[PDB]
């Protein structure tokens, strides 16, 4: 009984982890493009166009 | 023939510091270079070990619970002790274990004996004193073999049953201190296994008297107790071990 | 290539199809001497057997039986076993062994059975009915027979309860035939219980003394010190074979090895905890386990509309171990290697690429 | 190298076969990033044997003839301060072919301005 | 804090020591999202009154 | 109790081709960026800041 409940709370958890890394991947494309903003409009002016 | 000694001196026994003594080898593997991670009954760092002397009139042969395993530390000179005394109730009734080292051979017995209440050897200034049991009914297992043995050697030994197996686990090592435990790292190798497959909740040291009443000759020893936890081994590129890590003890061995 | 990739044209490129296996060829088993044997020798060939009513019970234990020699004997007349196979005594292993022997009438040697019932099953020597182990029984008739009668095999001929199994009987109470009170004083139905056998060599078959020595196995939760002989093969090196030493098994390549070992060490281990260091259990000598040369089959080929000719790269094999070209990558058959240098058409890898012009790399 | 294992590892399906093409779409994928990052230029540039450019020193960068592995001192100190079915494939540039694109990509910045990057 | 769970548990080996350096990484990240983002000047500007 | 062994290996495995795919789309990410320097800070000056 605890190895039918072990396998399926690893389940849970891992696809959980997984769906957490790639929602953290995206997260972090956009704090890279936060930073990149950061840099060149607020601490420079832009030729880049939008 | 059993013998009541009744000019010992009464003491409390004594209490010291374990250092970084108790390692053995886990197993029967090489590693080479590498930090292995081990779980099994290991007797803590820096532990409180029951300090035993025998000392003129001190003859410290008491028994003892043997609970998951033993630590026993010996600061030996002129060969005092000689065996310890295995068993649960310690009678005819159920079925004991026998170490001894007399002054020919190691002998290992596992048999129904009768021990004295007070079992000993004597040395005559010549072994020919011989006080340890009084009887040997029913025998399953007999083992002779080749002999184990200022304060100038140190004997650790490791006694466990798992599984019905008796693990003897040992160390020499050259030592020149004068009273206490000396600090340092030594790993235990493994030296003999026993299928003796019997229960053992109880034990006792075995000394040797020296007759010239009785005179006890100078000897200290050092009982700990194992205990399951985690080391960190530390294998050298000869493949011994040099430094462990108790995992337990404090935040920066976790 | 066109079965891993499912269809009948294949474009130009590098496919991997397939795994190419060092195959083992040789079966190592290496298991330590055989030493400490059992001492059949003082149960079976004694020199003086005891009596049925006083059987002697010696205990095998703490060594290495074989029953093959003990099986192979012709001189045993029964060798009947009631809860193993004596073809499966050499593989089985036991807790302990106990051999009763002692001598009976050759028309009795059938009563050493389970569910048998007779005199010397109810009243000298009891089986279970749960009995494991074997019956072996020899004729001893130029040996215990004496022209004037042997009369020092003795057997138990009245008791008034039978026997539980393997339950001894030396009592000497003079039994009650009656109902008459005898106080140990033999009577007109009072009679001593043992009597001795007629052993004499002028007898045929059936009333020779025969030796019978019973082994009972035990099962119980001691470990098992009795086990069945070792047969130990040769010891095979540099070659991909399969090893088996003490139990260890694997699969590997069996080189000399500069590792010393403590001599209390056995197996080795790299940080990865895969054995790749072993002790021979014959000769105490260090092998390194080095694993045989697996690796990926690829099919290098240009499109089927252009041709039909391939190479195949062997990633990490030796050309020695398999238009033949050693590379980093592997080694790589049916491509002519050549010394300019071209733009990559298909990679291979470590900078060697393939194009087709034949194949060239 | 158990039979009855990949019998009964067969009941599973393609999965090996997902996983090998992962395994294969990631390993290109490595070739592929070395190839955009490194293999921006098609022609492979030389600094002159005179290195007079009115005072500016690019010895630490530019490659060491005394070296056998022909890469300029920090790139040397940057490669010495680094260090069951399993494989590891080769990349297909070696590291001599990644210092070579290096050492091109240097020649050309030095020599010719951003002009090699835009054209001739 | 079934202690025969975790028995059992440790028989699937390093699963959860995985499952949790990766959110360990995940949370560490985090934190150096917005270090990158918003600690762009070592020097605390003010303006005047 | 092999194909306990198989599945909890199969499980081990599609765990370390995840975690290699979500790898692999930072070291994508990271050299998608070093090629934009190779391009915008090698072969040419840059305007954007930092
Ligand atoms: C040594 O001392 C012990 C402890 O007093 C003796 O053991 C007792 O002996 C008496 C003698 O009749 C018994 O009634 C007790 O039951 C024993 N106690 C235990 C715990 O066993 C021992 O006999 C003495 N040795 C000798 C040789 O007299
Ligand atoms: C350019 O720089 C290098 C190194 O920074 C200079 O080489 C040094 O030259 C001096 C004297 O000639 C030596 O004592 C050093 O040992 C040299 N260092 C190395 C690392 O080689 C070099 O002189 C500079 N100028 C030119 C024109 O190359
Ligand atoms: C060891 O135990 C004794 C009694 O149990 C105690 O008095 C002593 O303080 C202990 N030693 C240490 C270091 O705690
Ligand atoms: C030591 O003990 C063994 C076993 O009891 C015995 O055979 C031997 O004679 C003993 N040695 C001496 C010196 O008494
Ligand atoms: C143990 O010994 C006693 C007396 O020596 C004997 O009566 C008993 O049968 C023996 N038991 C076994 C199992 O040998
Ligand atoms: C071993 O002995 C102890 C104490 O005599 C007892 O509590 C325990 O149940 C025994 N174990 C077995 C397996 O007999
Ligand atoms: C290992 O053994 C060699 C002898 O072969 C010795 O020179 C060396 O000092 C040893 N190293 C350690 C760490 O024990
Ligand atoms: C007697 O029996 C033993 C059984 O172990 C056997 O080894 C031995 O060879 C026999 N003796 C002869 C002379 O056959
Ligand atoms: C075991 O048998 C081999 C066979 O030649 C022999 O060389 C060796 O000395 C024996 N003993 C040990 C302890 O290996």
């Amino acid at each position: 009984q605890i190895d039918r409940l072990i396998t399926g709370r690893l389940q849970s958890l891992q696809t959980y982890v997984t769906q957490q890394l790639i929602r953290a991947a995206e997260i972090r494309a956009s704090a890279n493009l936060a930073a990149t903003k950061m840099s060149e409009c607020v601490l420079g002016q832009s030729k880049r166009v939008d | 023939q059993c013998v009541n000694l009744t000019t010992r001196t009464q003491l409390p026994p004594a209490y010291t510091n374990s250092f970084t003594r108790g390692v053995y080898y886990p197993d029967k593997v090489f590693r080479s270079s590498v930090l292995h991670s081990t779980q099994d009954l290991f007797l803590p760092f820096f532990s409180n070990v029951t300090w035993f002397h025998a000392i003129h009139k001190r003859f410290d042969n008491p028994v003892l619970p043997f609970n998951d395993g033993v630590y026993f530390a010996s600061t030996e000179k002129s060969n005092i002790i000689r065996g310890w005394i295995f068993g649960t109730t310690l009678d005819s009734k159920t079925q004991s274990l026998l170490i001894v080292n007399n002054a020919t051979n190691v002998v290992i017995k596992v048999c129904e004996f009768q021990f004295c209440n007070d079992p000993f050897l004597g040395v005559y200034y010549m072994e020919s004193e011989f006080r340890v049991y009084s009887s040997a009914n029913n025998c399953t297992f007999e083992y002779v073999s080749q002999p184990f043995l200022n304060f100038k050697n140190l004997r650790e030994f490791v006694f466990k049953n798992i599984d019905g197996y008796f693990k003897i686990y040992s160390k020499h090592t050259p030592i020149n201190l004068v009273r206490d435990l000396p600090q340092g790292f030594s790993a235990l190798e493994p030296l003999v296994d026993l299928p003796i497959g019997i229960n053992i909740t109880r034990f006792q040291t075995l000394l040797a008297l020296h007759r010239s009443g009785w005179t006890a000759g100078a000897a200290a020893y050092y009982v700990g107790y194992l205990q399951p936890r985690t080391f960190l081994l530390k294998y050298n590129e000869n493949g011994t071990i040099t430094d462990a890590v108790d995992c337990a003890l404090d935040p920066l061995s976790e | 290539t066109k079965c891993t990739l499912k269809s009948f044209t294949v474009e130009k490129g590098i496919y991997q199809t397939s795994n190419f296996r060092v195959q083992p060829t040789e079966s190592i088993v290496r298991f330590p001497n055989i030493t400490n044997l059992c001492p059949f020798g003082e149960v079976f060939n004694a020199t003086r057997f005891a009596s049925v009513y006083a059987w002697n019970r010696k205990r095998i234990s703490n060594c290495v039986a074989d029953y093959s020699v003990l099986y192979n004997s012709a001189s045993f007349s029964t060798f009947k076993c009631y809860g193993v196979s004596p073809t499966k005594l050499n593989d089985l292993c036991f807790t302990n062994v106990y051999a009763d022997s002692f001598v009976i009438r050759g028309d009795e040697v059938r009563q050493i059975a389970p569910g048998q019932t007779g005199k010397i099953a109810d009243y000298n020597y009891k089986l279970p009915d749960d009995f494991t182990g074997c019956v072996i029984a020899w004729n001893s008739n130029n040996l215990d027979s004496k022209v004037g009668g042997n009369y020092n095999y003795l057997y138990r001929l009245f008791r008034k309860s039978n026997l539980k199994p393997f339950e001894r009987d030396i009592s000497t109470e003079i039994y009650q035939a009656g109902s008459t009170p005898c106080n140990g004083v033999e009577g007109f139905n009072c009679y001593f219980p043992l009597q001795s056998y007629g052993f004499q060599p002028t007898y045929g078959v059936g009333y020779q003394p025969y030796r019978v020595v019973v082994l009972s196995f035990e099962l119980l939760h001691a470990p098992a010190t009795v086990c069945g002989p070792k047969k130990s093969t040769n010891l095979v090196k540099n070659k991909c074979v399969n090893f088996n030493f003490n139990g260890l098994t694997g699969t590997g390549v069996l080189t000399e090895s500069n590792k010393k070992f403590l001599p209390f060490q056995q197996f080795g281990r790299d940080i990865a905890d895969t054995t790749d260091a072993v002790r021979d259990p014959q000769t105490l000598e260090i092998l390194d386990i080095t694993p045989c040369s697996f690796g990926g089959v690829s099919v290098i080929t240009p499109g089927t509309n252009t041709s039909n000719q391939v190479a195949v790269l062997y990633q990490g094999v030796n050309c020695t171990e398999v238009n033949v070209f050693q590379t980093r990558a592997g080694c790589l058959i049916g491509a002519e290697h050549v010394n300019n240098s071209y733009e990559c058409d298909i990679p291979i890898g470590a900078g060697i690429c393939a194009s087709y012009q034949s194949i060239i790399a | 190298d158990s039979t009855e294992c990949s019998n009964l590892l067969l009941q599973y399906g393609s999965f090996c076969t997902q996983l090998n093409r992962a395994l294969t779409g990631i390993a290109v994928e490595q070739d592929k990033n070395t190839q955009e990052v490194f293999a921006q230029v098609k022609q492979i540039y030389k600094t002159p044997p005179i290195k007079d450019f009115g005072g500016f020193n690019f010895s630490q960068i530019l490659p060491d003839p005394s070296k056998p592995s022909k890469r300029s001192p920090i790139e040397d100190l940057l490669f010495n301060k680094v260090t069951n079915g399993l494989t590891v494939l080769p990349p297909l540039l070696t590291d001599e072919m990644i210092a070579q694109y290096t050492s091109a990509l240097l020649a050309g910045t030095i020599t010719s301005g951003w002009t090699f990057g835009a054209g001739p």
